[PDB]
């Protein structure tokens, strides 16, 4: 008979396709592992950075509390100054009037 | 025999199918991996940009706290000079009364 | 009497201080309210822009699913025409054997 | 004597300051309430929109699952076509050889 040689030809073409598919596989294994390494990197950058942002949130809250308090004081004190000065002006003109009155008073 | 050549060919067909599907599965694992990444990336970008914004607003708060304590101190000193001016006016009047008793 | 005028003045001083501090407190409530807003705003802006991005990527997925099922269907029909071509070749050989028995 | 008129003057100036402070207060009450109304608005826009985005996340996951499956099939079927066609070509040339051999065979 004489069937094989053509069988052999076709099998060789086949073994070609399988060889390519194995090489492809390996490559995709590597690219996958590399993408996983990257995924874990990005995940860590994320987690780490939400810890960073949250501790910054807290630092902010504290400084803002200090500011709020200090505005409270400043307006309190400024108001008390306004009181003292206004009282000064008043008392000056008054005391001038006190001397004026005592003086022109029947002894 | 003829039949044996057949048998190999069939084994090898099945291998191609197993390897083709296996590769496809891996690829899909890759695409989904890329996507998961992109999610974690955008999420991180926004977390960072936030942290930055809050820290800069903090810079603002520092500036206003500094100037604010400066103004506080200034006012305090002026309260001292004014409480003084008050007391001195009190004494002036007292001496006027010392004239009354004369 | 003189003293009574004094007493009013003092009552009124204390009122000014109470009202001044009270106003200050309210204002601080406002500033902190603004800030809380700004936080919720930025947070919302980012949530929206995200929802949008995901929905658009979804638009992409729709497009590729549509073309993909088109290609699927096409291939199926070609598998039918080819399984046919196969069978017909089988029969050709069978008739050649019918010649052998002749 | 004659102390009051100046007292009265100063008290009037004072009553001026208190009147202004009361008006200010009212205004800040209103602006606060308005800012709270706005805060609740922005909070609701937020909450509502994270529900929106999350349900969009789910819709996406589902469509992507469907796509993944359908790629899996497509490559499976495409591969099976490749098999059938390759087998066709092979079988054609072979059967030609089968007839060639049968023919030139000692009867
Ligand atoms: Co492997
Ligand atoms: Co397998
Ligand atoms: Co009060
Ligand atoms: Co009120
Ligand atoms: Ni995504
Ligand atoms: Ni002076
Ligand atoms: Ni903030
Ligand atoms: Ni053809």
């Amino acid at each position: 008979m004489n069937l094989e040689p053509y069988f052999e030809s076709f099998i060789n073409n086949l073994r070609r396709r399988v060889d390519q598919l194995k090489s492809d596989q390996s490559r995709l294994d590597s690219e996958l592992k590399n993408m996983q390494d990257m995924v874990e990197d990005y995940r860590n950058k994320y987690e780490d950075e939400i810890n960073k942002r949250t501790n910054a949130e807290n630092e902010f809250v504290t400084i803002k509390k200090d500011v709020d308090g200090a505005y409270m004081t400043k307006v309190d004190l400024q108001a008390k100054l306004d009181n003292l000065q206004q009282e000064i002006d008043f008392l000056t003109a008054l005391y001038q009037a006190e001397l004026s009155q005592m003086q022109t008073q029947i002894s | 025999d003829y039949s044996k050549y057949y048998k190999t060919i069939d084994d090898l067909k099945n291998q191609i199918l197993n390897l083709t599907t296996d590769n496809a599965n891996i690829l899909l694992q890759i695409d989904n991996a890329r996507l998961a990444a992109d999610d974690f990336r955008l999420k991180y970008e926004n977390e960072v940009a936030l942290r930055q914004s809050v820290e800069a607003d903090i810079n603002g708060l520092r500036r206003v706290l500094d100037e604010l304590t400066l103004t506080k101190a200034d006012l305090e000193m002026q309260i001292e000079s004014l409480t003084e001016e008050l007391a001195y006016l009190k004494k002036n009047h007292e001496e006027e009364m010392k004239d009354l008793r004369n």
